[PDB]
């Protein structure tokens, strides 16, 4: 095209050898550029053009312009095409806040599309459909689909205005009602003009997550139309034919779309569709139609999004099995992309009744992913899946395999796999000695990246299920002797042998006395809490084992303890030492008595889960 | 790792040739890579190189012990190797001896609770007159290894801390902080005798004062132990005070440390220009630096009586301003005073009681919520008050939550009439609803307390309190110890063990 | 180093 | 002991490192990166631990110099390591800044092996080790 | 939705920036410089898909170039990366023989290629012959 | 208080 | 720090001098320890980030420590052209100091302790000015620390206010306005009643609030010329007001 001292320009930044050869360099063309702006006369519009683009290039450089937007709104009412261009471009780029300059290039946009010249309306909806002004909506958003329908305008028109509306629609919903269009636009899908389906679609898509009962009429041309692109031949549909196949991208958004809804009302449709998936299905096994990889990428698009219908749905079992294979085959698959997206879809196929026993028959070969990958965010969705497909079977060597990964795993991510594992123990518990067990190793191992909320549900678990209580006893009493040990682990024991250290007392190895004076020993390198605790376990053992009541006495009655820094570990001491000190046997007792079981909730541990995507 | 493997035939000629200055390149090389196929062809030139004609191999070579280790380190050559690094510690040249003393320190760390075990004299001897000599950083890991040692009695302390007690050193951080571990852990030689101890603490002062002339890093360093120091043996930097004042250009974490250790340094004497100091650190423009001055004004009142009542108006003074965070210190702050000093500051309530709407804070909620605890009785409508947190007892510090139901059970001891309802709620809260079993476990002892008997009840959560004093964010006794212990490591800048860091 | 580089082959 | 020595410039690109132990995977390097040069903060210390993984930094001008290890260290060692390690690149190359850092990647390493083999400080001054090292032909005397 | 689309050069210039829902000036800053981090050190062993906050990014390599799109969690990851593609293959046949510079002096043009093809998020036009009928002719106009 | 500065 | 371009209908600026005299002094009367903080703020209200060279009475003598503001640069290429910086709009703390030598204590303060056996107490404390007779002292309270066994206090003042204060254990007393050079004085009579004996009473000593318009360390701002290049103005056009203030800080004696 041309614009008159753009490229010398250019060629100047270029040729420049330093940050102040750029900088000074292009304070000159900006002070030319005001000098000629600021009442330098009326120049030609060629002249106003090719300034405005230097600014324009200016501000994309990063360095900031304070002028020139009444300039780029004078070139938006020319007749010139490459004038309005520059022009709307720059409004485009560069957003002012002026009331009246808000008022002008509105007025600017209105009669460009007052015009019936295509072109002067394509780059009006095009201005409105990037900058999504709340005052662009309150100006047009009434005469769009007015435009988009109704009379005879473009092709072009019709996919801008499509996208346009659906803009003004996400910005500012409360001025696009549901009103007379609704059936206009749905029949927009079976218009010649494919790039108008591609737009419709869109529009169609995003407003049905609100009004689907009033976009239900789409259902039925959407399969129909589908249905006849994976029909149509080699020659076929010429313009839309990317690297030997039919409409990609469309056929993806038909799918998307149909995922707004059900599965069909009506027999015949559902037919159509079911026939039409079959053969998407088999187009994939069939040999490749090219060695260039653009042919397999987008090929295997359209079967993703299908795959994504046929589990959104959740209902025809042959295609959720023929999926599965097909899925499968791509777990091992040479392109990491593909790869990766199997996993992915794969996840939302394992909560499903009818594919559940498909997805477990790979287990193996998503084991051997999480091991081998050599990257992360491919091992992350290994995992995914394999919490997804877990149940009763599988909980045993899928939360082995989880333990194993958490060793070498990230320190970001941790926080987020223990809380899993935690779960899936509590959801799969054959025996609670395994619970037990498993939450134990989570704290020997992370313990860092536990949570609260995690340790405070065993021991609600402990507390309420009888049998496991020894177990609990002696397991915790056992680790608490190994000395690389964590403070969580000290929390849970504690807890754990104030209420169950009868049931291990028996034992000379972990007497009374050897419990305490064991708990003792992490007293000093706990924190407060920690201590806090120990010292509810301390008395808790005083009213248990009368033989120990004259050495936690004296640990009681320290100057450390009793005139303690911190308010509660002084509040305890004292408490619990006036306890065993004055009152009675009895008095004692029914204070420190059994505990009751906690009442059934909601799992804090699926809450927090819940709370980390947000 | 994948590289080297394919000619491994290369670095093994390469460590035999002539040339004494140019065979450590191959030896150093060959320890890196680290695989179980190299161990087929390492064994015998690590044997050859650590007795080298020049000192230069035998340097590098007493390195790639603690390389191997790293390593499937379970051989009859390991056995072998444990031979060839301890008769390299008996070695003319220093920078052969520090190196072999390095490796064997980090390979004791493959702990069978059996390793490198203490030979006294015949082992001790030698270290002692090899640190003497020793390069540089040769005396760290010397010192560092030193620390494991124990004595027996007077003499055998005595005759080691007689020969390092030479180290105001030129690495003038690195070693002298190492020196100080060693002279520390041994410092129980008659607790005081007449002469040795009572000269050992006048020389220990001045080189740990000097310390501060160094770089800001390690005067960080030497801060965070010297904090320890003063806790353990306040004795040896008595009237040395003047020396931790605030210099105006100190980097921040310097900042914050030096005015720990003025708190502890703070007397009956010094106080007034300690507080003179204190006063202008308020005004100060770091934040986190504003906190830790208004703390300590209150951590002045509690370790010296008679500025009591002058630390107090000065916190009050600054309570006025009403910026927000001056005030959540110095509320968290007035609880300990009220602990040192009771019923005497009660008067104080009203005007904090005016606070209370701005206090997002938990440690400032606490201290309000345990400050009505103990005054209920002065306080009309503590009944209220508290009533106010209940609303969101979930969605609220565990710190909080307990501090609330010992406070709660404090007023109904002491207001049963006009409490009830408040009681019932607080203790379902914390009986049925609450999810820290910690919380519930107290819910049901104090609702267990309080209805099997009111007589006793007040006997036990309302018995007269001993005094808090002088002890102001102190460190616990027995931890310090081990932190001694580990003076001039990185747990000594974290005052945690090296338990918390696997 | 060669900004120049054609895009595509 | 010092198990990892990288080099960065302001903006938070590693201009240089040398990773020496099996302790510390790749990915530290980015949690500095993380949660020191790009902090909210800017009111910190120097010593910083995250993941049990422990963080020393030295600032000269625009460029930081940050020390990595797992261990125990004798934590004023390794300042005093970094101090001397900065005393030898102003005899050797003048100027701490990004342009000497790229003129001496074949000195950088050189130094690194010399004065440091697997986490030890071994020795170090200009005399003692000056034919010890080859460097290059003409120095940086621009800026 | 596409929520932004950004030519990025190995050196951290960014040639090409479309912004499909309005950021600040530091938010945008900051995306152009966290899209960068990620994308420059990547190999062709790594996928061609990265998450990232709650948003994901295609990218795909080009000479020194790289083309990236910012797309919702549950949107087509290959869809996308050949879009990409069907977007870069038009600008080589109406630069013939594209190259980075191309794109810095007729950078003005190439705002027009892409808005024909993407507009408000959403792909507008997959027909590569129908964009260049819609350029060349309908170019030559003043 | 306030006064003026040559 | 001083972004966009300024603009304001008149330039002005205004210098604000904060100090807090810190002192202990002995019963005798001598000058044992004491030291002044100082800071200097600048409110500065002027149009286009303009050039500054601030100036004082350092080496008229007198100045231990100090710090400066980020914008401040105190070398180009060696030595010092004074302070010189480029200042932020509005208020900002410029520096801030301690001295020590040459001290100008604003009051002296001087007891006088005279018991009848152990029963009876007698008091006399003076009070004198020692700045500029001409000047205006505003805001000065003098606390005298009463023991903790005291029946009843009985007090008069020549001038001021004065009161014996049961809870804080000590005589309060107030004056509004003190000039230079002049006395003034108050004395007290305080009750008792042995019990104990031997804990000698740990005499605190009498302390001092005031604010005062002088700089007790014997600084003063001697010039500060403003410059701006791009614009037309200068330090001629720049209506320039100081201000002292004299905080007391911690103001003790009688120890």
């Amino acid at each position: 095209d041309g614009m008159r001292g753009l490229a010398v320009f250019i060629s100047d930044i270029r040729n420049c050898k330093s940050k102040e050869a750029e900088i000074k360099r292009i304070n000159k063309e900006l002070a030319n550029i005001r000098s000629k702006f600021k009442g330098d006369k009326a120049l030609d519009g060629y002249s106003k053009k090719k300034y405005v683009c230097k600014l324009l290039f200016i501000f994309l450089l990063g360095h900031d312009i304070d002028f020139g937007h009444m300039e780029a709104v004078n070139l938006l009412s020319s007749n010139r095409y490459t004038e309005k261009q520059i022009g709307y471009l720059f409004i485009s780029v560069l957003v002012n806040s002026n009331s009246e300059l808000i008022r002008l290039i509105n007025n600017a946009i209105k009669n460009d599309l007052a015009s019936r010249n295509p072109t002067f309306m394509g780059l009006a909806l095009h201005c409105i459909a990037n900058v999504g002004s709340r005052e662009m909506a309150e100006a047009f958003a009434g005469e769009i689909p007015k435009i988009l329908v109704a009379g005879d305008t473009m092709d072009s028109v019709k996919q801008s205005a499509a996208l346009c509306l659906l803009r003004l629609y996400r910005t500012s919903p409360d001025l696009v009602p549901m009103g007379d269009w609704t059936s206009r636009v749905v029949h927009l899908l079976n218009d010649q003009h494919l790039g108008v389906v591609t737009a419709a679609t869109s529009l169609i898509t995003t407003l049905a997550q609100k009004n689907p009962e009033e976009f239900k009429t789409s259902v039925s041309l959407a399969v129909s139309r589908l249905s006849r692109i994976v029909t149509s031949a080699s020659t076929d549909l010429q313009d839309y034919t990317y690297y030997f196949v039919p409409a990609p991208w469309l056929s993806v958004k038909l799918l998307r779309l149909l995922q707004c809804y059900p599965p069909p009302e009506d027999p015949a449709v559902r037919g159509r569709l079911t026939e039409c998936l079959e053969t998407i299905l088999n187009k994939a096994q069939e040999p490749p139609k090219s060695k260039k990889v653009q042919h397999s990428n987008a090929k295997n698009a359209v079967l993703f999004e299908a795959i994504s219908l046929i589990i959104h749905h959740d209902s025809e079992p042959n295609l959720l099995v023929r999926a599965c294979n097909q899925l499968g085959q791509f777990l091992q698959h040479r392109e990491t992309n593909l790869r990766y997206l199997a996993l992915e879809s794969m996840c939302t196929l394992a909560s499903s009744e009818f594919s559940h026993e498909a997805v477990k028959t790979h287990i193996e070969t998503v084991i051997n992913a999480l091991k081998t990958e050599r990257d992360v965010s491919v091992r992350q969705r290994a995992v995914d899946l394999l919490y997804a497909m877990c149940d009763r079977s599988n909980a045993q060597q899928i939360v082995a395999e989880m333990l194993s990964y958490l060793e070498t795993a990230d320190y970001s991510i941790r926080e987020e796999i223990v809380l899993k594992v935690a779960i899936l123990a509590e959801k799969y518990a054959v025996d609670y000695t395994w619970y037990v067990d498993t939450i134990l190793n989570l704290i020997r191992i992370a313990g860092d990246y536990v949570s609260e909320e995690v340790w405070y549900r065993v021991i609600q678990i402990v507390i309420n299920r009888d049998d496991v209580q020894g177990y609990a006893a002696k397991t915790v009493f056992e680790a608490l002797q190994a000395p690389a040990c964590h403070e969580n682990l000290v929390k849970v024991g504690g807890y754990i042998l104030g209420e169950f250290g009868n049931l291990i007392a028996g034992d000379p190895r972990s007497s009374p006395l050897i419990q305490f004076n064991l708990l003792h020993s992490k007293f000093h390198l706990c924190s407060v809490p920690t201590r806090a605790l120990l010292l509810s376990t301390y008395i808790k053992f005083v009213n248990l084992f009368p033989e120990v009541k004259a050495t936690i006495q004296d640990v009681l009655r320290s100057d450390s303890q009793l005139k303690n820094a911190d308010v509660e570990l002084q509040q305890r001491a004292v408490e619990y030492l006036r306890l065993s000190t004055v009152a009675s046997t009895d008095i004692l007792a029914t204070v420190l008595e059994e505990m009751p079981p906690f009442p059934e909730r909601e799992s804090s541990i699926l809450a927090k889960l819940k709370k980390k995507k947000g | 790792p994948d590289m080297a493997i394919m000619a491994v035939n290369s670095f093994v000629k390469d460590c035999e040739d002539p040339n004494p200055l140019i065979r450590a390149l191959a030896v150093r090389t060959m320890g890196c890579i680290r695989v179980d196929k190299i161990t087929e062809y390492l064994c015998e030139p690590l044997r050859k190189c650590l007795k080298d004609e020049d000192p230069y191999v035998r340097k590098t070579a007493a390195v790639c012990v603690a390389k191997l280790h790293d390593i499937n380190a379970q051989m009859v050559e390991d056995q072998g190797f444990l031979d060839s690094l301890r008769d390299l510690i008996a070695d003319s040249n220093p920078m052969v001896v520090a190196n072999a003393v390095a490796a064997l320190s980090e390979i004791s760390e493959s702990h069978p609770n059996s390793n490198l075990l203490d030979l006294n004299p015949q082992n001790i001897n030698k270290l002692l007159t090899a640190l003497n000599e020793c390069t540089e950083w040769g005396q760290i890991f010397i010192l560092d290894c030193l620390s494991n040692y124990n004595p027996k009695d007077d003499r055998e302390a005595q005759s080691i801390c007689e020969r390092v007690t030479p180290r105001l050193s030129h690495a003038n951080s690195a070693v002298v902080l190492s020196a100080v571990k060693v002279l520390m852990k041994f410092l129980e030689l008659l607790p005081k005798d007449s002469d040795y101890y009572n000269m050992l603490l006048k020389k220990l002062a001045p080189p740990l004062v000097t310390l501060l002339s160094g770089e800001p890093e390690v005067q960080y360093v030497a801060l965070r132990n010297i904090n320890l120091i003063v806790q353990k043996r306040p004795e040896i930097l008595k009237q040395e005070i003047k020396v931790f004042f605030v210099k105006y250009n100190d980097p921040i974490y310097v900042k914050l440390e030096k005015l720990d250790i003025m708190i502890r340094l703070a007397s009956q004497a010094n106080i007034a220009q300690v507080l003179a100091e204190l006063k202008e650190y308020a005004t100060e423009v770091d934040v986190d630096f504003v906190r830790k001055a208004v703390r300590a004004i209150g951590r002045c009142a509690i370790k010296v009586e008679q500025s009591a009542e002058r630390c107090v108006s000065t916190l009050l003074d600054l309570i006025q301003t009403k910026v927000n965070y001056v005030v959540q210190e110095a509320i968290v702050v007035i609880r300990d005073i009220f602990r040192k000093y009771p019923n005497k500051y009660e008067s104080i309530i009203a005007t904090l009681c005016e606070n209370l709407d701005s206090l997002d804070e938990p440690d400032a909620r606490a201290a309000m919520i345990w400050i009505v605890g103990e005054y209920a009785e002065r306080i009309d409508n503590a009944d209220e008050l508290l009533e106010s947190f209940l609303e969101g007892f979930h969605d609220e510090s565990t710190q909080v939550q307990l501090t609330l139901l010992t406070a709660i059970v404090k007023l109904f001891l002491k207001k049963p009439s006009e409490t009830q309802e408040l009681v019932q709620q607080v203790l379902s809260l914390a009986t049925q609803d609450s999810d820290n079993p910690d919380l519930r476990d107290r819910g049901y002892i104090y609702w267990r307390l309080l209805s099997t008997d009111p007589v006793t009840a007040k006997e036990v959560v309302l018995s007269e309190k001993p005094l808090i004093s002088e002890e102001t964010d102190l460190i616990e006794p027995t931890l310090l110890d081990e932190l001694i212990c580990h003076i001039g490591s990185l747990a000594s800048v974290y005052h945690k063990p090296p338990n918390a860091f696997v | 180093m060669s900004q120049i580089k054609r895009l595509l082959s | 002991m010092i198990g990892g020595l990288f080099i960065y410039n302001h903006k938070g690109e590693v201009l240089i490192s040398r990773v020496y132990r099996d302790d510390i995977g790749r990915n530290a390097v980015d949690a500095f990166r993380v949660n020191v040069i790009h902090a909210r903060q800017q009111v910190r210390s120097p010593v910083t631990n995250i993941a049990r993984t422990s963080f020393f930094h030295v600032k000269r001008s625009n460029i930081w110099l940050a020390a990595v290890t797992k261990q125990n260290v004798n934590a004023a060692m390794v300042f005093e390591f970094l101090y001397k390690m900065c005393d030898v690149m102003a005899a050797y190359f003048g100027k701490i800044s990004e342009e000497n850092i790229k003129n001496n990647f074949v000195l950088i390493y050189e130094l690194l092996d010399e004065i440091l083999d697997f986490g030890y400080p071994q020795n170090s001054e200009t005399g003692a080790l000056k034919t010890f090292i080859t460097q290059q032909g003409i120095k940086s005397q621009h800026q | 939705m596409i929520r932004f689309i950004l030519i990025q050069n190995r050196a951290g210039k960014t040639r090409l920036a479309k912004w499909y829902m309005q950021f600040d000036d530091d938010e945008k800053q900051k995306l152009i410089e966290e899209v960068h981090a990620v994308v420059t050190v990547r190999d062709a062993k790594h996928t061609n898909f990265v998450e990232f906050r709650n948003f994901k990014i295609i990218y795909r390599r080009y000479a020194g170039l790289y083309f990236c799109i910012c797309v919702d969690v549950n949107d087509n990851n290959l869809a996308y990366l050949e879009a990409i593609h069907n977007f870069v293959e038009v600008l080589n046949e109406y630069f013939h023989n594209v190259c980075e510079l191309d794109l810095v002096f007729n950078f003005y043009k190439v705002y027009t290629v892409v808005d024909e093809m993407f507009l408000a998020g959403e792909i507008r036009e997959t027909s590569q012959t129908k964009v260049l009928k819609q350029l060349l002719m309908l170019q030559s106009l003043e | 208080d306030y006064q003026r500065l040559n």
